[PDB]
């Protein structure tokens, strides 16, 4: 009676956002230090889960 | 076997933006300037995993 | 006794807001990355539902 | 048939702007620099549809 499951999962690595999705939650949500370029605005190449 | 479709995880491409997804569904932001979140749709949703 | 319904619906595609309704909820509600035009401000031609 | 009226659905012109509307009525913003939301008015209001 002890059975098992087989669930399969999907993770996208390097997609890119559409035109009406490149925005921010606020003007100052996640801002790096002054005198440094934004590391976030580079295209993504990683994942974390 | 029936549906031939797979389920997504709680995944993102910022380590920062992932930490919104531990409070709950209704308060985690999903996007950023070039980054994104994928919140799960699984039968692990109401579980402790 | 198992009946049915007929519910028609209305969706507007490409309208435009009046004079006293072109504002934002804050100064920094949804702002893109610096050095970029605003895809928000243009007259909309999409729907999502 | 009685009223010659049809109903509105949950509808926006930004996918970003729609995501506020999934919580409930009182928290969802509606208008933006050129954008608009239509919060629904249906018999499906208090349902899971």
């Amino acid at each position: 009676l002890v059975g098992a499951m087989d669930l399969t999962f999907v993770l996208p690595l390097g997609l890119f956002n559409p035109v009406m999705e490149r925005f921010a939650a606020h003007a100052g949500d996640l801002v790096p230090a002054p005198g440094h370029p934004d590391p976030r605005a580079f295209p993504p190449r990683q994942l974390f889960f | 076997g029936l549906f031939q479709e797979a389920y997504p995880l709680t995944c993102a491409s910022d380590p920062a933006l992932l930490r919104s997804a531990r409070n709950g569904e209704a308060h985690a932001r999903e996007t950023h300037f070039a980054q994104y979140l994928v919140y799960d749709a699984s039968p692990l949703k109401g579980l402790a995993l």
